[PDB]
DNA sequence: ACTAATAGATTAGAGCCGTC
RNA sequence: UGACGGCUCUAAUCUAU
């Protein structure tokens, strides 16, 4: 290198403005309060919080979820007698604040159970959507179906590729966490199939 | 949010108080802080254990070419670089012959096989630092292929 | 099976520099795969491939291939990372590691402690406050007798977040001249950006501070002169916390990237994690394969 | 009595892989 | 264990139904 850039070794940095994207998804609504419903035995006791049709999470003797009491009418056909004043109503924005300090459910706990409520939300969409999964070690990857999307490519851009016989589709795996703010915490993964339409086990 | 801020690299020191941030860059041309005036070494391992070392020992203060000397800098020899000499000399090689080391190889007991082939090599190095005179520096033991990638955790 | 932290297990006694070296690793000519290729492309990489070897070789022979000379007065770069004694019976307890650095560059090592009331096989990775006085004071001591006071302030580095039970136990033996500042280094934080225009990562050194306590510095990433970023893709900036006491998350940046250059083992441009730590489990490893060695404060020519 | 509890957000670990 | 990466694949723990 000319002897080393003769023996100078440049810092050979601009200041120049950049802008860099990030992996995350930022927040902008959410609602207004979350309520924590008391079913005692409207909700079977043996059976808590983990079929239910929207996201729900159980604390103490109370049912927490986005959604309203009578939300939950197919899995469970007995909410129809339930009296909606025993429910609990928390606004979001007194947690986040770190005002909401309640022997019934503490500031650092309750931010907790939303990130549960949203962690296992995105579960249910691609559910809905043209989007298939695989069961990775710690989390759930969602791929693509090859040949699923037209032209094998979506905004011209690849999705499912070609490695020898096996192929590889794109997945993310998304988290929701709430330390720097509200966040998605969408991470960028790959994970391959035999031939397209079978995994590699 | 829109904002990421860039901070400073340290620089490290050199010969007669040189500073530049690249350790590789900054020691093939401006020499270690501190000067040793020779290395003796012992090789220990088994009959390729000197000739693989002793074709490496001397290609070392001969210089070799990089692919690309931006991503990968030039070096022009031990002794251009270090101000000190690295070849084969005062070299006490350890015959831990094949069968030796294969008595002890090819053992079922994985903990009795990583402990016997640690005592065998512990103990001929601590006898050379105890019942003998050369006074060696650092011992280079050449462990054969075949006993890192089957003695493994 | 890692008889080779056995190799430097028993040989504390004598303290003997050793390189255990590989006939793969130097005859990569001669070693080929069945297809008729070497297994390891090997001698084009042949600059800072020499360069560990004989660095390394010059370190374990006593040599100083360089120093630090952004370093305050009074700092002590303190880095514990506990380990799991898996090789023993139980992994009921695990030892700790930990290492220092001085005002003069002379990074030095020393034994760290056992987990006596380690809840369960894998607790909080967190000392006792019975012991909590031994690790400090013996730091602080090793300190204080080659300097002759107790230094200004130490960083206690680590991949673990300090609790109270064992903070409330250092401070009757920290003066208080000792700004007792605890900062954490978690790489698990899976933050990542990008450049939208180029195929490069971003430049090593660019850093987000969050708040006035926690930060996130990229210790790896993309280089001003070797124009090749030292990883493959985007990685993980490195999560600074100052878990506990009052300290400049600014200042804090110096040091962290600082002990990445050094590294007594390879010629790199930097580290992807900090010395303080990465030496510091270089030694607990080693340790936790025999159980019957009292060790000083020893050196890393001997590991 | 705990019997276990499903999840946050943490921890050390062994793996092969590349090492423009 | 040249040495630096990087995630994968596993495992474990405390804070609360």
């Amino acid at each position: 290198l000319l002897y080393q850039q003769i023996f100078l070794h440049d810092k050979s940095v601009i200041e120049k403005e950049e802008i860099y994207d990030s992996n995350w998804l930022s927040i902008l609504s959410f609602p207004e309060e979350l309520r924590f419903h008391e079913y005692n035995w409207m909700l079977p006791k043996r059976f808590d919080v983990r079929e239910l049709t929207f996201p729900a999470v159980r604390y103490k003797n109370y049912l927490c979820t986005f959604a309203w009491a009578y939300d939950f009418t197919y899995h469970l056909p007995k909410t129809e007698t339930y009296h909606k004043s025993k429910t609990i109503r928390i606004p979001t924005e007194e947690i986040l604040s770190g005002s909401y300090d309640s022997n019934f459910i503490r500031n650092a706990e309750c931010k907790r159970l939303i990130v549960q409520l949203l962690n296992k939300a995105f579960e249910l969409r691609m559910k809905d959507k043209e989007v298939q999964e695989y069961e990775m070690s710690n989390k759930t990857a969602y791929w693509l179906e090859k040949g699923k999307l037209e032209k094998d490519k979506f905004e011209k851009t690849m999705l499912v590729g070609k490695q020898k016989d096996k192929n590889w589709h794109f997945a993310i795996s998304g988290a929701s966490k709430l330390y720097p703010f509200p966040v998605l915490m969408i991470s960028s993964h790959i994970f391959f199939t035999a031939d397209g339409k079978k995994l590699i086990d | 949010m829109k904002e990421l801020i860039y901070i400073e690299e340290p620089k490290i020191l050199f010969a007669h108080g040189q500073k530049c941030t690249d350790a590789r860059d900054g020691l093939a041309l401006f020499g270690p802080l501190n000067n040793l005036y020779g290395i003796k070494s012992g090789v220990i391992g088994t009959k390729q254990g000197l000739k693989i070392f002793r074709d490496y020992l001397d290609h070392i203060q001969k210089p070799i070419y990089n692919s690309n000397s931006i991503t990968r800098p030039m070096f022009p020899g031990f002794e251009a670089v270090f101000d000190c000499k690295w070849e084969s000399t005062g070299i006490t090689f350890k015959e831990v012959t094949n069968e030796d080391i294969g008595k002890f190889l090819y053992n079922s007991s994985t903990h009795k096989r990583t402990y016997d082939l640690v005592s065998l090599f512990i103990d001929k190095i601590i006898s050379a630092n105890k019942n003998e005179d050369e006074n060696v520096d650092v011992w280079f033991v050449i462990v054969p292929d075949e006993i890192y990638k089957y003695c493994r955790p | 099976a890692q008889f080779h932290d056995q190799f430097k297990a028993r040989l504390l006694k004598h303290t003997i520099p050793t390189q255990i070296f590989r006939e793969s690793t130097l005859a990569w000519r001669d070693f080929k795969n069945a297809f008729g290729l070497p297994i390891r492309d090997f001698s084009k990489i042949e600059g800072h491939l020499a360069w560990t070897i004989s660095t390394a070789a010059f370190y374990k022979a006593g040599g100083k291939p360089w120093k630090l000379s952004d370093v305050r007065n009074g700092v002590c770069y303190l880095g514990l990372v506990y380990k799991k004694v898996e090789k023993s019976k139980n992994p009921r307890n695990a030892c700790c590691a930990a290492q220092m650095f001085l005002d003069n560059g002379d990074g030095t090592v020393f034994k760290g402690e056992v987990g006596p009331w380690y809840n369960p096989k894998n607790g909080q990775y967190h000392l006792e406050p019975k012991e909590a006085k031994a690790l400090l004071s013996q730091s602080l001591q090793s300190y204080k007798e080659q300097i002759g006071e107790y230094p200004k302030e130490v960083f206690i580095h680590a991949k673990t977040r300090f609790n109270h039970q064992e903070w409330d136990a250092f401070l009757e033996v920290t003066p208080k001249e000792t700004n007792l500042v605890g900062v954490t280094i978690s790489k698990t934080k899976p933050l990542k950006l990008y450049k939208t225009e180029g195929d490069y990562t971003i430049l090593r050194g660019n850093a987000y501070v969050v708040n006035e306590r926690s930060a996130f510095l990229w210790t790896v990433g993309y280089v001003p002169k070797i124009q090749t970023a030292l990883s493959m893709e985007v990685p993980n900036p490195l999560f600074i916390e100052i878990n506990k006491g009052e300290a400049d998350i600014k200042q804090v940046l110096k040091d962290i990237l600082s002990l990445t250059k050094l590294n007594y083992n390879a010629c790199i441009f930097a580290d992807g994690e900090p010395v303080t730590l990465r030496f510091a489990d270089k030694i607990g490893e080693i340790l936790t394969a025999s159980t019957d060695i009292k060790t000083p404060p020893l050196a890393f020519k001997y590991y």
